């Protein structure tokens, strides 16, 4: 069960997001409610048992309050999301050299191309900027900044 | 081919190292390439030796 000031947290997110002051959110909405809340969940992870429709797609569902407080105590709450030791050495499978250094090209291609897939919308805005010459990305700093 | 590695022992040298343990990867080599796997088992920086 969830604390009364996690209850108020969860609720003091939620009354942004039914910003049309109806006292539901649209279901779209919820896994970047969840994101609000500074869990991570996959898309995998909200199209499951978060209840989510398709992505980027409004007006299908909408959620009361209440309904919310266990889509986020039974869902990201409830496993595991990944550590900084995930990250290291699955980076370190693109790490050709060994120097803690990616092409940045191969790492927006690792975004774009591979798994949940990432918009470049979303990879530029995400880029603090950190490509050398030809010494390229540095990804542990790159993690340091995305874990933050 | 199949013929010429029946005759020639090819197939039995397979079926020998089946019955032992054919596969040898070092202690280094097993961490390095596969450390992918097992984050949950793998811990921290201070699991050095590699055994």
């Amino acid at each position: 069960e969830f604390s009364k000031e996690q209850q108020e947290d969860f609720k003091e997110a939620f009354l942004l997001f039914d910003r049309t002051g109806e006292c539901k959110i649209t279901l779209s909405q919820v896994g970047d409610v969840l994101r609000a809340l500074g869990t991570n969940p996959t898309n995998a992870e909200v199209k499951k048992v978060l209840g989510n429709p398709s992505n980027e797609e409004m007006n299908a569902k909408k959620i009361e309050f209440e309904q919310f407080l266990p889509m986020m105590q039974a869902i990201s709450n409830n496993k595991d999301q990944g550590g900084y030791e995930d990250f290291v050495e699955g980076l370190r499978v693109f790490d050709k050299e060994g120097n803690g250094t990616v092409m940045g090209a191969e790492l927006r291609h690792v975004l774009a191309t591979l798994g949940e897939k990432m918009k470049e919308e979303e990879v530029e805005a995400l880029l603090a900027g950190q490509e050398d010459s030809n010494g390229c990305i540095n990804y542990e700093a790159f993690v340091k900044h995305i874990m933050s | 081919v199949l013929h010429q590695l029946r005759c020639n022992g090819v197939l039995e040298g397979i079926r020998i190292c089946r019955k032992g343990f054919p596969s040898r990867i070092l202690y280094a080599d097993f961490k390095q390439r596969y450390k992918v796997l097992n984050a949950s088992a793998i811990p921290e920086g201070q699991f050095i030796d590699s055994k």
